[PDB]
């Protein structure tokens, strides 16, 4: 089925390095677009292209190259990667100029001067209160993901090896550990609430699962700890009849 | 150039009519789009409009006034699954598709039974790394953060138990090594009345 | 005013 | 009393080498007001009537982006049609596009159109209802299907019933001095004998606006669709137009013929004969 | 591929008058394709300062153009329009006739 694809979906850059975001599209659309989104500035148009072979400057051309050799592809390029370019990047396409633009999934890109400042999440689970169980007959487990930079994190709840989407809520956005200090690391909380009986059944398995996006496997890691790569970090808790 | 939407965040109660607006400079603009963005997702088209007048699409109504440089979006019969950032896009010529800043919308859950309480939960990877929960407060109660630089409290978040038709809002706080209690946790914004403490 | 829509490659 | 806005686009491939030519011109009624020429230096949309100049930079940037977009489209089109028709790349070829709208005396929408030609013949046209297409041939069907699937027609109908009309009104009001004037045709009459017994006799209409006119020939008040020579209305180069009508007639009854001139700038028809 | 030969009319902007400034016009029409050569002649020689309108077209798709130049008619001077088009084996000349 015809659609539109970006790649990669996530990237961490050392400052000064050059980078190209792939974007491709099989819908036979003439017009294509690159945008950036920043945590308060909505989408801003970078470059565009009305047709295969032609291109144009948007509101923020400044910083990035671009090319349209054919209809399908529209790669976006960063020469010297400055940390001001940390954003989320979207490729979109439309049939012709002026008709509806269909967006791709997005790319989260973080530019840092130093790759030693990247860190995985520690994940903990916190088992519900007896007071909660003896007050509202519900039981809330909470999960904390802590000490991670950047905020390339995706949290999910697994009961008995099966993901749930009910009785669960997660902070829409991570929460700086030091809201002043530069390159500060982040934290994420989540709540899973289930019935008194479900929690008290000791056969039930609960797992908080954090997919972190980190270093490509080809990276130059030099430090004394492990390479803060793309990984899943989990924490578990089991049912207590007490 | 200039695309400007209502400054968010806005808050609308469930089932109510919600309303967003967008104003644009260029008088020659000929195509107007409304997109819906959930957090960390991709903008998805709600609707488009080319002509002066109204466009109906289920729970949604677009309204365009070329003379006033104006586009509007009207959500009838609001669901909580309309809680999302809303984007206005207008075309300024060729490939020059410009986006508004986005109005952030949050539909409030109708709290069926306010039982404001604060509990304490202990750890598995030991016992002492401490965390305090705030739950079952009515939508009228807000939460604030300004403790030390050490004590972290999150924003309110609403979960929905579909099997029990129940809805709960909750906020989580913590600060590791501390003499951080439960009574002193949610007092930067004063706690409600019957705020149940277990001790 | 030129058309800003409906101009599509053949 | 009626009026019209129209845009005319010509795209010409100049092969063996590269870079096609693109010329766009825009007219309100019989008056050119904007143009774009891909061979000029500015690479921008340019004013060609006094009253469009007062428009702001957003207007001109807008029109420029849109007109460049038109050319780029046509440039893909040239390759595409070349492929559709198994033509070689050694020959020069032409794409033409005309669109716009007609209003009545009160400036309310009367009619719209969007027509497309290849090598000077009809390729695809929007029909009067603005919801359907005429494809001149088999190759054009492919384009038709593609345009139907992409809802081109609804977009064009929005432009043609809304934007076109609206902006026509804006242009007519803004250009009130120039656009809403009527210049009465100055008339006269020449006689040149051709073969003793015969003489050619010609009725001249000058300095009139708009271009629409009627020059007819009568003998004794009787229709002459036969022996008549009628030349195309031509521009004088100063905003007005010129035209004539001649008839060949045996010498002696030069008072048995009258020439009739009809124009909206005239209070009543003018009928002339010799002295 | 249909070709169409240009119609050509030479004339002045205003009625001709000796010693009084005017414009000489050559209006070519009904031609296809668009590529066309047009010169204004004074006593058979090329006049250099000639302008032309922007290429447009008519309902049947055939192009037109107006070529023009400032001139001051005398009784003795002859004026012409020379047009070359792919449909023509050699340029075509039409003389200006004031007493038409």
């Amino acid at each position: 089925i015809a659609g539109i694809t970006q790649a990669p979906t996530s990237q961490i850059l050392a400052a000064g390095r050059r980078m190209t975001l792939r974007c491709t599209q099989d819908m036979r659309h003439n017009a294509m677009y690159w945008y950036r989104q920043d945590l308060g500035l909505g989408l801003r148009l970078i470059h565009y292209s009305n047709t295969a072979g032609t291109t144009g400057k948007g509101e923020v051309p400044d910083g990035y190259s671009v090319s349209r050799a054919n209809t399908d592809d529209f790669p976006l390029t960063l020469a010297s990667a400055v940390p001001s370019q940390t954003s989320v990047y979207f490729c979109a396409s439309s049939w012709s100029f002026g008709t509806e633009a269909f967006f791709g999934q997005g790319t989260r890109l973080t530019v840092v001067e130093d790759l030693n400042k990247v860190f995985p999440p520690e994940v903990a689970v916190f088992e519900p209160s007896e007071a909660e169980i003896s007050h509202t007959q519900k039981a809330t487990l909470v999960c904390l993901a802590t000490g991670f930079y950047p905020d390339h994190v995706e949290l999910s709840w697994w009961v008995n090896g099966k993901e749930v989407h009910s009785g669960v809520c997660t902070d829409p956005q991570p929460l700086k550990e030091q809201p002043a200090l530069n390159d500060s690391r982040y934290a994420l909380s989540s709540r899973l609430r289930v019935s008194a009986t479900f929690w008290q059944d000791p056969r039930n398995h609960f797992r908080c699962q954090v997919q972190f996006y980190g270093l490509s496997e080809n990276d130059e890691w030099t430090q004394d700890r492990a390479k803060p790569v793309t990984q899943i970090v989990s924490a578990e808790a089991w049912g207590r009849a007490d | 150039k200039e695309v400007e939407q209502n400054s968010g965040p806005l808050s609308v109660p469930e089932g109510a009519i919600a309303s967003l607006n967008c104003t644009y400079s260029y008088r020659g603009s000929q195509s107007f789009f409304w997109y819906r963005q959930y957090s960390g997702k991709s903008p998805e088209l709600i609707m488009f409009i080319y002509s002066n007048g109204d466009k109906e699409d289920g729970r949604f109504t677009a309204q365009l006034n070329k003379a006033s440089q104006y586009v509007s979006l009207l959500i009838r019969d609001s669901q909580p699954s309309d809680s999302a950032t809303y984007l206005c896009a207008v075309n300024f010529g060729g490939g020059k598709l410009i986006f508004g800043q986005g109005t952030e919308l949050s539909v409030k859950p109708n709290i069926q039974n306010p039982d404001p309480a604060v509990y304490q939960l202990r750890d598995s990877k030991s016992s002492d790394k401490s965390v305090c929960l705030f739950t079952d407060f009515d939508s009228q109660t807000n939460v604030s953060q300004s403790k030390d630089s050490d004590v972290y409290i999150t924003d309110k978040c609403v979960l929905d138990m579909r099997s029990m038709d129940f809805k709960s809002n909750s906020a989580v706080a913590w600060s590791n090594k501390s003499d951080f209690a439960c009574a002193n946790a949610f007092n930067n914004s004063i706690i409600p009345e019957d705020t149940f403490f277990p001790s | 005013e030129l058309a800003g829509i409906g101009i599509l490659t053949v | 009393g009626s009026h019209s806005m129209r845009y005319f686009f010509t795209s010409v491939s100049r092969p063996g080498r590269g870079e096609p030519r693109f010329i766009a011109v825009g007219y309100v009624d019989d008056t050119q007001f904007v143009r774009f020429d891909s061979d000029a230096a500015s690479q921008r949309m340019e004013p060609r009537a006094p009253w469009i100049e007062q428009e702001g930079p957003e207007y001109w940037d807008g029109e420029t982006r849109k007109v460049k977009a038109h050319s780029q489209t046509h440039r893909v089109d040239l390759g595409t049609l070349r492929g559709y028709y198994n033509q070689s790349e050694a020959g020069s070829h032409t794409v033409q596009r005309m669109y716009g709208c007609d209003v009545g005396s009160d400036w309310r929408f009367l009619r719209g159109y969007h027509q497309y030609a290849y090598d000077g013949k009809d390729y695809i046209a929007l029909k009067e209802d603005l919801r359907s297409w005429t494809a001149a041939d088999m190759a054009a069907q492919t384009t038709k299907h593609k345009w139907e699937a992409a809802h081109v027609a609804e977009q064009l109908r929005a432009y043609l019933e809304g934007t076109c009309v609206e902006w026509l009104r804006r242009y007519l009001e803004n250009g009130k001095e120039t656009l809403q004037r009527t210049d009465a045709p100055k008339t006269h009459m020449t006689h040149h004998a051709v073969s003793d017994h015969e003489a050619t006799l010609r009725c001249w209409a000058l300095s009139f606006y708009p271009a629409e006119i009627t020059l007819t020939w009568q003998r004794d008040g009787e229709d002459q669709t036969q022996d008549t020579e009628l030349v195309e209305t031509r521009p004088a180069g100063d905003g007005t137009f010129q035209k004539w009508a001649a008839v060949v007639v045996p010498s002696g009854q030069e008072q048995r013929y009258t020439c009739h001139v009809q124009h909206e700038g005239l209070p009543k028809p003018l009928t002339l004969r010799w002295e | 591929m249909i070709q169409r030969t240009p119609k050509i009319q030479v004339y002045s902007r205003h009625p001709a008058e000796n010693g009084k400034s005017n414009f000489l016009n050559c209006y070519v029409s009904g031609f296809h394709p668009s590529d066309i050569e047009v010169d204004l002649l004074k006593n058979g020689e090329r006049i250099e300062k000639v302008e032309h309108s922007d290429l447009s077209f008519s309902k049947d798709w055939s192009f037109y153009l107006l070529y023009y130049t400032e001139f001051t008619p005398t009784e003795k001077d002859e004026y012409a329009c020379r047009v070359n088009h792919v449909t023509l084996s050699q340029p075509k000349i039409v003389k200006w006739d004031r007493d038409m």
